[PDB]
RNA sequence: AGUCCCUCCCGCUCGGGAGGGAGGCACUCUGGGGGGACUGCCGGCGAUAAGCCGGAGGAAGGGGCGGGCGACGGUAGGUCAGUAUGCCCCGAAACCCCCGGGCUACACGCGCGCUACAAUGGGCGGGACAAUGGGUGCCGACCCCGAAAGGGGGAGGUAAUCCCCUAAACCCGCCCUCAGUUCGGAUCGCGGGCUGCAACUCGCCCGCGUGAAGCUGGAAUCCCUAGUACCCGCGCGUCAUCAUCGCGC
RNA sequence: UGGAGGUGAUUUAAAUGCCAAA
C-alpha cells in the first residue's frame, strides 16, 4: 500500500517532521506573533515539560500544540453542534502516534489541494479564527447579564485552536469521512473566511454578542 | 583503539551505548537505527546525529543494548546515551552548548517516575477516587 | 547479510512463499475447519496460512532458540472479548504448533535438545540466511543508507 | 474595522465576580489616539509587554481599589 | 513559609557570642565549624544553623 | 565491554553475525557508609526586622516530591456477631452434633460499576517493548496425545540460581463502506470437560447453532493541577473450584 | 486613645420542624 519510501523514511535537516520547512512562514496579526513558536525542530513532540511553569506554553511549537489539541474525545460535558460526543473506549486520548499520524495525512492534503507550505495555511486559519472582544457575567435579581471585556493574546490562541479542533471531531462523527479529511476541510474553511467553517461561526457569533453588550 | 561507554535512563528503561572509530553504522539491539518502527520512534533516536552533522556522523560506530520500559521509553534512553557518547567522543563545547539550545533533557536526563497509589480505588490512581452519592 | 537486518514481517512473507516447495510441509486433514486460539473469534481467511504459521515458527526457533511448546503457546496468544465482561489474555491451543515443530524436524530445520527445546540445525540457519540476503539486496535499491549494514 | 494595536504598561489588579478579569493600563500605538493612556479590563492571563487589539479606543474601565 | 526554628536560632546565637572570631562570610567554613563545635547529629539542622551564623555574621559586620 | 580458543552461517569473506569455553568486575544491578541545598549568592519591595517577589549556578530551589505519625475534648456516632467484661435471661433447651432446605425468591424504587450504541472502527494474517509480587497441602519447564476446554509422564526449585513469565493498548498488509450492518452479544438448544464426599435447587470452562434492547442520553450531578487525569493490560488477597471487587504494579 | 450626635444610602424570591429523649 505506502510505499516503502514512506515506510522508511529517513530525514536529513532540522524541519518539521523532515518534510516541511518554516522559514518563510509570517504572522500577520501583531498580537500573536511572540506566542507562535516557529523555531526549527525535527519532532514536535516534548514530553509535557512546559505545563509545571508559568506561561512557559509559550515556547512550544505550534504543531506539537495542535497534536495534543486533537489527542482528545471531544464532547463530554458540553454538546458540539448539537450533541454529546462520549468515545471512551474508542477515543484518542494518551494516543499520541495516531495523533502524529492524523496530523500529517492533513498536511499532505492541504498541499495537495492548494499548492501552498501547510503551515502557512494553519497560521493563516489560526489568525481568522482568533476572537478579539469577549464578555463576562454578572448576576442581579436571580438574572444574569452579560459585559464585554477584552481578550489576551494567550488565550486568543487557546480558542482558537480549541475551536478549529471541535470542528474537526465535529465533522467526521458517525459520518463517512474521516478524521484527516474533516481536519483538511476545517483548516481550509477557516483560512478562506467561509460560513460553512465552526471555528469562523463561532468567533462572529462571541463577537456579536459582546458587541451587543457594551 | 579507543573505547567509550556512556548510560541513559528514563522511567525504568536502561540502556549502555558503546562508541568507537568506524564506518557510520548505528544498531539497537542488534537492528539497523533506518528499520526502527513506529516513525515517532526513529525520529527520536536520530536527533542528536542530525544535530551532530554528517562529517562526525559517518566516523564512528555505535551499538546500544537497552532493557525495560516501553517503546517510547526506551527510544529516548538511547537518545540520551547516544548524546552523551557524541559530546565525550570529540570533546567540542561548540557540540554540547548546541545540544543544550535544542534540548536540556538530552544532557541531564530526566527524573520523573510514576507516583504510588493510595485507597479509594487504588487500581487506577493516586488521586482517581469513586463517585460520591448523598440519596 | 543475517536475519537482525531485515523487518520481521516481509522475511516471513518470503518464506512462507518459499516452503510450498519443500514436500515434507502439508496442511493436515483437520485443518480448513479450526481456529487458531482459544481467543479469537472466526476461522483464518487466508487459504494458505499453514505455511505463514510455519515460517513463523521457524523464524520464532531461530531467534529464541532452544523453546519449546508452552513458551510458543504463551506468544501465539492475545486479548479475548468476552460479552459484558472485561478482556483478559488468553494462551492459543497446542496442536497447531507441535505438528509444525514435528514437520519442520522432518525437512531437517530444526533438531531436539533433550530437556531444553529445539533449536535451529545448520540447514535451516542457511535457509533463513540466503532468503533474507536476496531481501536484503533487493531493499538496499531505495533505502540507500542500508549499504553500510 | 480590523482594531487598534495597544501595548500593556502596568497591571493594576483582579476584579470580577470570581476573579477571573485583571485591570491594566495600555498605551494606543495606532490610530487618532496615538499615544493615549487608558485603563482597561482583559479577560485570560496578561503580562506586561502584550499588545492587545481594541475593536473601540473611547471605552474606560471603571477605576477598582 | 520559609520561617526559621526557634532552637535554631538560640544555638546559633549562643555560638555567636562565645566564639564571636570563629565564623566567617562563607557558609562552607561554617558549616564544618559548627560540626565540630557542637553535637549535632543531623545533616539538615547543621545546615540551618549554619546559614544563620552567616547571617548573623554578614549582619553585624554592617553594623547593623 | 574489551582480549583469547573452538564451532556454525551470509554477498565466499577483505568484511559481518550467532552460540560455547576460558577469563574479567569495566558497565548495569544489589546494599552498607558518606557527599549534596542553606533563602547560601545577586537585584528589588517591606522597616533597616520577620519575610515576600524575580534572577544565576545546579541532578535538584524556596515543607525539593510522595507517604507514616491525629493535641485537650465532643459526637449517649459504630462495635458486646473478633476477643475481654457487669447485670438480666435460657439451663434438658436459647447449650453440643448430624441430614435436608434457605440467605441465590421477583409486578416494582434507588446506589456503585461493566459492555455497548461503531470508522477517533469490526475481522483475519504478521511484527514490537514491562514492573510489582508469589511458590513444598505448592510453582511446574521439557516430551507425547487431543479441534478446543483439557489428559498421560515429568527436569529443576525450601529460590538474585528453577518456575509462574515471549502483556495489552501500539505498528504493517488484506476484507467490510455508514448499515440495527461483518456494529452489539443479552437470551436459549444440543454436545464435550475440570474441582469436590456432593454441581438439581446453586459452580466455573470449551465447540456448533440462536441473535434481544441499544443510533450519544431531560431536570440534575461526580472526579481531577503533572509523570497528575483519561486510555491499556498484569500481580497479590480471598481461594479445593469460582473476580465486572479490594490493595498494588 | 476612647466616646456622643447628624445626613444619606443599603440589587428578585426563601414557609415550617417532624421520628427521637423516655
Ligand atoms: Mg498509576
Ligand atoms: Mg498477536
Ligand atoms: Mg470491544
Ligand atoms: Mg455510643
Ligand atoms: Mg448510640
Ligand atoms: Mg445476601
Ligand atoms: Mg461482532
Ligand atoms: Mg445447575
Ligand atoms: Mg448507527
Ligand atoms: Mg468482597
Ligand atoms: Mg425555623
Amino acid at each position: 500500500a505506502k510505499p516503502l519510501s514512506e515506510r522508511f523514511f529517513i530525514p536529513h535537516e532540522i524541519k518539521v517532521m523532515g518534510r516541511w520547512s518554516t522559514e518563510d512562514v509570517e504572522v500577520r496579526d501583531p498580537s500573536l506573533k511572540p506566542y507562535i513558536n516557529l523555531e526549527p525542530r525535527l519532532l514536535p513532540h516534548t514530553h509535557g515539560r512546559h505545563a509545571k511553569k508559568h506561561f512557559g506554553k509559550a515556547n512550544v511549537h505550534i504543531v506539537e500544540r495542535l497534536i495534543n489539541k486533537i489527542m482528545r474525545s471531544g464532547g463530554s460535558h458540553y454538546k458540539v453542534a448539537g450533541h454529546f460526543m462520549r468515545r471512551e473506549h474508542r477515543s484518542l486520548n494518551s494516543k499520541k502516534v495516531k495523533a502524529y499520524e492524523v496530523v500529517k495525512e492533513a498536511f499532505k492534503i492541504i498541499e495537495k489541494r492548494t499548492g501552498k507550505n501547510p503551515i502557512q495555511v494553519l497560521v493563516w486559519a489560526i489568525e481568522n479564527a482568533a476572537p478579539r472582544e469577549d464578555t463576562t457575567s454578572v448576576m442581579f435579581g436571580g438574572i444574569r447579564y452579560h459585559v464585554a471585556v477584552d481578550i489576551s493574546p494567550m488565550r486568543r490562541l487557546d480558542v482558537a485552536l480549541r475551536n478549529i479542533a471541535l470542528g474537526a471531531s465535529a465533522k467526521c462523527y458517525r459520518t463517512k469521512m474521516s478524521f484527516a479529511e474533516a481536519l483538511a476541510e476545517e483548516i481550509i474553511l477557516a483560512a478562506n473566511k467561509d460560513p460553512k467553517s465552526y471555528a469562523y461561526s463561532k468567533k462572529l457569533e462571541i463577537e456579536r454578542i459582546a458587541e451587543s453588550s457594551r | 583503539m579507543r573505547i567509550i561507554q556512556t548510560t541513559g535512563k528514563r522511567k525504568t528503561a536502561i540502556a549502555r551505548a558503546v562508541i568507537r572509530e568506524g564506518k557510520g553504522r548505528v544498531r539497537i539491539n542488534g537492528k539497523p537505527v533506518e528499520l526502527v518502527e513506529p516513525e515517532i520512534a526513529r525520529f527520536t533516536i536520530l536527533e542528536p546525529l542530525i544535530l551532530a552533522g554528517e562529517e562526525i556522523w559517518n566516523s564512528v560506530d555505535i551499538d546500544v543494548k537497552v532493557q525495560g520500559g516501553g517503546f517510547m521509553g526506551q527510544a529516548e534512553a538511547a537518545r540520551i546515551a547516544i548524546a552523551r557518547a557524541l559530546v565525550e567522543w570529540t570533546g567540542d563545547m561548540n557540540l554540547k552548548e548546541k545540544f543544550i539550545k535544542y534540548d536540556r533533557t538530552m544532557l541531564v536526563g530526566d527524573p520523573r517516575r510514576t507516583e504510588p497509589h493510595k485507597p479509594n480505588r487504588s487500581t487506577k490512581g493516586p488521586r482517581a477516587k469513586r463517585q460520591k452519592s448523598y440519596r | 547479510a543475517t536475519v537482525y537486518d531485515v523487518p520481521g514481517d516481509l522475511l516471513v512473507e518470503r518464506v512462507a512463499q518459499r516452503l510450498k516447495e519443500i514436500p515434507e510441509i502439508k496442511p493436515p486433514e483437520w485443518a480448513p475447519f479450526v481456529k487458531t486460539g482459544r481467543h479469537k473469534e472466526r476461522l483464518p481467511e487466508q487459504e494458505d496460512w499453514w505455511y505463514y504459521r510455519v515460517a513463523s515458527i521457524l523464524r520464532r526457533v531461530y531467534l529464541d532458540g532452544p523453546v519449546g511448546i508452552e513458551r510458543l503457546r504463551t506468544y501465539y496468544g492475545g486479548r479475548k472479548n468476552r460479552g459484558h465482561a472485561p478482556e483478559r489474555f488468553y494462551k492459543a491451543g497446542g496442536s497447531i504448533i507441535r505438528k509444525a515443530l514435528q514437520q519442520l524436524e522432518a525437512a531437517g530445520f530444526v533438531e531436539k535438545v533433550p530437556g531444553k527445546g529445539r533449536v535451529i540445525t545448520p540447514k535451516g540457519r542457511s535457509f533463513l540466511d540466503k532468503i533474507a540476503t536476496e531481501l536484503k539486496k533487493e531493499l538496499e535499491e531505495i533505502i540507500p543508507e542500508l549499504k553500510k549494514y | 474595522d480590523e482594531g487598534y494595536p495597544a501595548e500593556v504598561i502596568e497591571i493594576i489588579g483582579r476584579t470580577g465576580t470570581t476573579g477571573d478579569v485583571t485591570q491594566v493600563k495600555v498605551r494606543i500605538l495606532e490610530g487618532r489616539d496615538k499615544g493615549r493612556v487608558i485603563r482597561r479590563n482583559v479577560r485570560g492571563p496578561v503580562r506586561v509587554g502584550d499588545i492587545l487589539i481594541l475593536r473601540e479606543t473611547e471605552r474606560e474601565a471603571r477605576e477598582i481599589k | 513559609g520559609k520561617i526559621r526554628q526557634g532552637f535554631i536560632k538560640r544555638v546559633a546565637r549562643e555560638l555567636f557570642n562565645k566564639y564571636p572570631n570563629e565564623f566567617t562570610r562563607d557558609f562552607e567554613h561554617n558549616k564544618k565549624k559548627v560540626e565540630e563545635l557542637t553535637n549535632v547529629t543531623s545533616k539538615k539542622i547543621r545546615n540551618r544553623i549554619a546559614g544563620y551564623i552567616t547571617k548573623l555574621v554578614r549582619m553585624k559586620e554592617e553594623g547593623k
